[PDB]
């Protein structure tokens, strides 16, 4: 649903690259392999993690909250 | 005592034994319980 | 059989009644009582049999 | 004659509910069935 | 005036009346609480069978015939005309078939469960009385259904129950007190009223009369508002609930301004528009105790919106 | 893994690899039996009820 | 030490499916037995044998 803080096989920390990632897409004008290498993900293992994440949080901010201060 | 809130429009209701569930406000007829203030320990496994 | 079984005893003329146990009443909630399909069945022929008995 | 008692609605609702809640197409098994919501492709 | 027949589990070692027993419903025993000796094992929990209540058929159990997978219609036709030939199930079907009408009639007017079940519970306590013997079917179940509908909060009007049962009024109000009357007869002798059974409660009739008409939300709460202090002016209080609340809808109607004219409303209510209006004189002189301060005070409403005469 | 078993990385499942959530639905009425038979929500003691 | 062998190794999308095992271990060494047949009752839910 979010971006998950750790790689899963090796733990790396990927949790705080997904916005660069997006900003790297939209702005830069790069793909998604070139995006992925400028921000240190080399292992496989890490690529995949970023590369296939859904981000479901954002269809789930769109609904009214159920209970407003 | 007890605080509910509206399903529909999110108003802060206080309800008895007695009174009817229904909102006051907007007239919708899903209440749900307000979340409790007591504190709750996780692990952080 | 001259003592086990005979002809005349495959005529029904006195219907033994099984216990509770073999026709328990259920229940659901504890609040509400059923009764076993045997017990509305025997119910059916008691009241066949006074209807008959009162007839003729 | 009083037509609120002439027409019974209760006969149309029911009979559409009880077909539609249950899977017994009359008054065929397993018309209907509850669906299933384990995942999305489900 | 009987065999006793009872059994009370008590723990011989510990002795002690009344004892602590705790019921281990996963382990299938019971345990004294004290010393921890099992007391009994083997407890059952607590399809082959049916649930009936026993409040509104008693004790009757039967059966009926119908067709199976193979069956000729000669026994069918022949066995169902031998059921219909019996002397003991004729006296109660007269209350079943009472109770298939009530049904009916319950059922054509879209009201809850718990309505019929209600009306179904008075006709049978009811019945059979000495009291009711030369009074028409068609008051009998009407008066159940208005009292079924008092039980359930959601009770009606005696011209809504007129609507469907036609019972001149005579005769339905006089059944409705001598069943009240039953009621609580057999209320001392073992409840069945409270501040319910109260014949006016006229709130309850506000929330569908402004439904009919397809006024807001707001509007209903503001005319429950104006009912609710309707009643400190001695002018009104002795009026009828019925015109009570309608003059209390039709305030609130041109209080917020809904084109809706009195012609209508009257139409869709039954109520006459003279009646409307000469109760609206008498509500127009009382109108400052009558709105509610908190919708004045925020500025939804404001009393000069009401035409004076 | 022997026999279609399989050998899944322990730190990987801390990490958060293939959790889930699950969320059970409990329903209850307040049934009214009858005219006297009623039922209500309430916290019941041991001394009433 | 270096594995004799050299491993197919690459990723693959896997699925969790519904079959825990929590929710299917279940012992009994005694419980509440059924009201006619009076042998142990049936379902996991129910503490059956
Ligand atoms: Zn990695
Ligand atoms: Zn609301
Ligand atoms: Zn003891």
């Amino acid at each position: 649903m979010i971006v998950p803080v750790r790689c899963f096989s090796c733990g790396k920390v990927v949790g705080d690259k997904w916005e660069s990632y997006l900003n790297l897409l939209q702005e830069d004008e790069l793909d998604e392999g070139t995006a992925l290498s400028r921000l240190g993900l080399k292992r496989y293992c890490c690529r995949r993690m970023i590369l296939t994440h859904v981000d479901l949080i954002e269809k789930f901010l769109r609904y009214n909250p159920l209970e407003k201060r | 005592t007890l605080k509910y809130i509206c399903a529909e429009c999110s108003s802060k209701l206080s309800l008895s034994r007695t009174d009817a569930v229904r909102c006051k406000d907007c007239g919708h007829r899903i209440l749900l319980k307000a979340r409790t203030k007591r504190l709750v320990q996780f692990e952080a496994r | 059989n001259e003592v086990f079984s005979r002809p005349e005893w495959m005529i029904l003329t006195c219907l033994p009644v099984p216990p509770p146990p073999v026709r328990p009443s259920i229940s659901f909630n504890e609040s509400q009582r059923g009764e076993d399909d045997l017990t509305f069945k025997l119910a059916d022929i008691l009241k066949a049999n006074i209807s008959l008995e009162t007839l003729e | 004659f009083n037509m609120k008692l002439a027409i019974n609605a209760k006969t149309i609702t029911s009979g559409l509910k009880y077909a539609l809640a249950t899977g017994n197409w009359g008054e065929r098994a397993g018309v209907s069935q509850v669906l299933n919501r384990y995942t999305y492709s489900s | 005036r009987g065999p006793n027949l009872n059994i009370v589990l008590t723990c011989p070692e510990c002795k002690v009346y009344p004892p602590k027993i705790v019921e281990r419903f996963s382990e299938g025993d019971v345990v004294c609480a004290l010393c921890g000796l099992v007391l009994s094992d083997k407890l059952v929990d607590t399809r082959v069978g049916e649930a009936s209540n026993p409040l509104l058929d008693g004790n009757n159990l039967s059966t009926r015939i119908g067709k199976g997978e193979t069956t000729d219609m000669r026994f069918t036709k022949e066995l169902n005309k031998a059921q219909g030939k019996n002397v003991m199930d004729k006296k109660d079907n007269e209350v079943q078939a009472a109770f298939a009408k009530i049904t009916m009639l319950c059922d054509a007017a879209e009201l809850p469960k718990i309505v019929k079940d209600c009306a179904k519970e008075a006709y049978k306590l009811c019945h059979d009385e000495k009291t009711l013997k030369g009074k028409s079917m068609e008051s009998i179940m009407a008066a159940s259904i208005l009292i079924g509908c008092r039980r359930a909060e959601v009770a009606r009007t005696f011209k809504e129950i007129q609507s469907l049962i036609h019972v001149k009024t005579k005769e339905f109000g006089k059944t409705l007190n001598i069943m009240k009357n039953i009621l609580r007869g057999k209320s001392e002798d073992g409840k069945i009223d409270t501040d319910n059974m109260s014949g006016a409660q006229n709130l309850t009739y506000i929330p569908r009369f402004c439904s009919h008409l397809g006024l807001p939300m707001q509007v209903t709460t503001s005319a429950e508002y104006t009912a609710k202090k309707c009643k400190e002016i001695k002018e009104i209080a002795g009026k009828s609930p019925i015109t009570i609340a309608v003059v209390s809808i039709y305030l609130n109607i041109l209080l917020f301004q809904i084109p809706i004219t009195a012609a209508k409303v009257g139409q869709t209510l039954q109520v006459t528009e003279g009646t409307i209006k000469s109760g609206y004189k008498i509500l127009y002189e009382h109108r400052d105790k009558l709105v509610d301060p908190q919708l004045i005070a925020n500025g939804v409403v404001s009393l000069d919106n009401l035409p004076g005469v | 893994n022997q026999e279609d078993s399989m050998i899944m990385n322990q730190s990987s499942i801390d990490r958060g690899l293939f959790r889930s959530l699950f969320f059970r639905s409990y329903m209850d009425q307040e049934k009214k039996y009858g005219m006297s038979i009623t039922e209500t929500f309430e916290k019941p003691q041991r001394t009433n009820t | 030490k270096k594995l004799m062998a050299q491993i197919f190794f690459g990723p693959t999308y896997y699925q969790r499916l519904r079959h825990m095992v929590d929710d299917k271990i279940h012992a009994r060494a005694r419980g509440p037995m059924q009201v006619l047949t009076r042998q142990p009752v049936e379902g996991r839910s129910r503490d059956g044998g």
